């Protein structure tokens, strides 16, 4: 979260699992799989999902649980940057050539 | 398709050596057998270089240095008559190069060169780490002239040498066109300093020039 | 700051009031033989958000079938007759430092309250929206509906002197986080949860929310409800 | 709060980013012999402030030669033609309470950077301005200049994958310094200080600057670079 | 006689035929996680009773999707998209002392079945009709549908060497009941429960049922699955 030091809020972050279909609104995201991540506490929620393969896949949204709560000085509009990494360990098999090179 | 469970727990194919030692086809070129005494297409060149093709130089740009042994294997072909026989000179950074089908360099002790004939196995050439430093550098942000003068990006470290390459045979009653097929392997690799991959498409062989691409492919909205 | 987890929900918590002194339990019969779920139920059901503005009177949940939409909990209400659980409720608040307030975190077992024009009755979905929550009024109403008029909270009561019951103070000044664990208060070991409301979470500030023209006009609570030690009947022969 | 020194260069300090786990070393022959200067070159040379408003796209240093006028460091560059050092690289942003965003201060060994209209090269002074540090763009650009267009910074790759490097963020939610030691990558020993840029720091705002009409308009980035282990070659005789 | 239980379901039976001579049994990896049901799913489903007159040339039912409305054990087929499971089938008869005849049961893993007029595919929903069989034809038929001619039963194979599968006898001189364990046959260690049939089973009446004009016209064959250490994959974070 990039936004100011004074900005409070909360986003749920939620998971489907490869076969299920996305939450169409917060409650039904907030029956599944989430985490409640209070921005004012900590600024930076870790993942990790797993069964990710190929040889429909999951989801990850995210919602408004609260509005971002600003003191009167600090900006009202923030920011949120995503990382993505191999969790704990990566197979991979078959070398083959790169599509994106013409 | 379909998604399946793709169960196994193994890295070995996405080692180095497992990643850039590969043959890919780096060089074809034609060259004639007789006529024109004087001319430049009865032998090839191919100055040795990685950045080739954008195939094999995207994958040698995920490190800044590596150092390798080469180790090419020609694969010759002919069209149009007596058993034709081959010369592949490899010439190192330090090396005199012919101006001609004819000159005195062919004949350089100190200028490996293999001598195939034809209808045999692929002829194959091994070639060290012959670089003046201890790697070679895929990038060089830096000047070739000091005093920043010309030649940007341009070492003389990541020199690899020639291949210069004519038939034996003197003449030839008719007109026979060969064909060269240089297939160019990394051995013995390693790689130092990740770098990441490119984004923008090659502009030309000799630089990094480039122009500006989008990151990713666009969608319609933020949340489809 | 400690990140709980209960199953598959996560929340980012900053003292417990236990109420009355005791952690919820299970009730130890082959003539009567309680199923015990575990699995689910336990996990963390967040209720919608709910802004708190300079001119708002109260909120009041009723339990346990404020939660009778909410996955495996609200589902095997409707296949199990019996049941009782013990709701750990985290109330935060996440205000800013320049919001200045005060509520009342209060749980209030057995909330029976009065109509609004007495001589009558109200219509039994005046008392709960499931996971909405009902409003007080700042002043008395009429109709046929709760009297939801503070000072009189529901029940003909001060409501100042509400503070007997398991509650938590949120001053926004010091702390953001309230959290009150209700070990099924009740005068038979098992009820049915559509019937009989066990216990009334009711949100009251009594200072009132105050800021500047450069805040935000509101505070959103969060309310987050995790039964525990939730145990039904049984639904096999013997 | 620590209060580092360096010769005759103090700074005041608030986790240190070892680029590729080494920390600088010497070379350790009488054909060819290193002399360490040790004294002086290691002090703190804190460059030019530098001012981040919300419309900045970004900047970069060219080292070992942004400190070709710096002191004995970059006095030493003209007498030695042979040469290596570390570079410990404390980059602070003193930005208010109030402000927001965030920064990436990455190293990038061998930016090998494109022109701007290829099939030409740029004249050298495009690159670098010594102390100075050449902006990058929001946008395509035309000229016999660098391509310093972001998302593509400078070397034709994504910019958001340009983390691989040694790097480090600036969340200004919660730190302000940021601090990277980069132990002298290269394939050859020891190398002219003039013709090759060894690294090349960058600091690029991912998340934009932003405040209110109170707060200052900018927010200045102090870059202090200190070399570390710098050894030349041998002037004597042998 | 054996009065077998699984959670909430009691059958009453009168020797194994445990195919492949291996008993099912679990996958025994955090990057992917299997979650294992054990409760419910395991309780026996007893499919609708099937009448078998003199003229009944045989049925089939497709595994594991012929349970896909049959409770947990179909409705965790549609919260998971891969599982496995082995799938106890007993097979009583219940005929009486005066009724002939013989029975084929047999489970044939992977029965890839043939189209009726060859040149062309069958619609989907001439494979399976979930709980209810499809049966056989005594004589060739046409249309987009199964080759469900007995003496080839599906695969174009001899229907009496369809004893190399795990089978089981039913003759109603000697026995009544059959019962197979089929340990999940299949190449990938999880599939999907809606794509792929991971077994067929098949009872074919060799010799035809007979009896006189007193008895009942008909003799019930009641079929009963258990899905044995079923077990799915995680929906869970790590």
């Amino acid at each position: 979260f990039c936004g100011s030091a004074m900005a409070t809020g909360k986003l749920l972050i939620s998971y489907s699992p490869p076969g299920a279909s996305v939450p169409t609104s917060r409650k039904d995201a907030m029956l599944g799989t989430h985490i409640v991540w209070d921005i004012g506490l900590q600024s930076s929620c870790v993942l990790c999902v797993p069964w990710i393969s190929q040889s429909s896949a999951g989801y990850i949204t995210c919602w408004y649980q609260t509005n971002i709560v600003v003191p009167p000085g600090a900006p009202t509009s923030c920011d949120v940057l995503c990382f993505a990494s191999a969790c704990n360990d990566f197979s991979v098999r078959l070398l083959r050539d790169t599509p994106f090179m013409a | 398709q379909t998604r399946h469970v793709v169960n196994f727990h193994s890295r070995s194919e996405s080692t180095i050596e497992n990643f850039m030692g590969r043959a890919a086809c780096v060089f074809m070129d034609q060259y004639k057998i007789n006529g024109e005494e004087t001319s430049t297409d009865r032998f090839a060149v191919w100055t040795i270089n990685i950045r080739e093709m954008a195939q094999l130089r995207r994958k040698c740009e995920m490190f800044t240095y590596m150092r390798f042994d080469i180790e090419m294997t020609m694969v010759i072909t002919s069209c149009q008559m007596p058993v034709l026989t081959h010369q592949i000179m490899y010439v190192p950074p330090g090396g005199p190069i012919p101006a001609k089908v004819d000159g005195y360099e062919w004949q350089t002790s100190t200028n490996p060169s293999v001598f195939w004939t034809e209808g045999n196995a692929p002829p194959r050439i091994s070639i060290p780490f012959i670089s003046v430093g201890n790697a070679y550098s895929s990038f060089y942000d830096g000047w070739s002239h000091f005093t920043q003068d010309g030649t940007y990006g341009y070492t003389t470290l990541n020199a690899m040498g020639k291949l210069y390459i004519r038939h034996v045979n003197r003449s030839s009653p008719h007109q026979i066109t060969s064909t060269i097929r240089v297939y160019f392997k990394p051995k013995h690799i390693k790689a130092w300093v990740p770098r990441p991959p490119r984004l923008c498409p090659y502009i030309n062989k000799r630089d990094v020039n480039f122009v500006v691409t989008e990151i990713t492919d666009s969608r319609t909205s933020i949340t489809d | 700051v400690r990140s709980m987890t209960l199953g598959n929900s996560t929340i980012t918590t900053q003292n417990v009031v236990v109420g009355y002194g005791e952690w919820p339990s299970y009730l130890s019969t082959a003539e009567d033989q309680p199923t015990q779920p575990d699995v689910a139920t336990c996990r963390f059901y967040t209720l919608e958000s709910v802004q708190w503005e300079k001119t708002s009177p109260g909120w009041w949940w009723k339990f346990p079938e404020a939660l009778k939409n909410m996955g495996l909990f609200g589902q095997n209400m409707h296949y199990h007759y019996l049941g009782r659980a013990g709701y750990t409720i985290h109330v935060q608040c996440n205000a800013s430092k320049f919001h200045q307030g005060c509520l009342l975190v209060v749980c209030v077992p057995e909330a029976e309250m009065g109509c609004a024009d007495t001589d009558t009755t109200f219509p039994a979905t005046e008392l709960t929206t499931e996971d909405t929550p009902h409003v007080f009024t700042s002043d008395s109403i009429t109709g046929k509906k709760v009297q939801a008029a503070v000072c009189n909270a529901g029940m003909g009561v001060g409501v100042g002197n509400l503070t007997i019951f398991p509650h938590q103070w949120i001053n926004l000044r010091t702390n953001n986080s309230a959290t009150i664990v209700i070990p099924y208060i009740n005068s038979v070991p098992m009820d049915n949860m559509f019937r009989h409301y066990n216990f009334t979470l009711m949100i009251i500030p009594f200072a009132p929310l105050n800021f500047t023209d450069g805040a935000t006009a509101y505070v959103p609570i969060t309310v987050t409800i995790a039964p525990m030690y939730a145990e039904y009947n049984g639904l096999r022969l013997a």
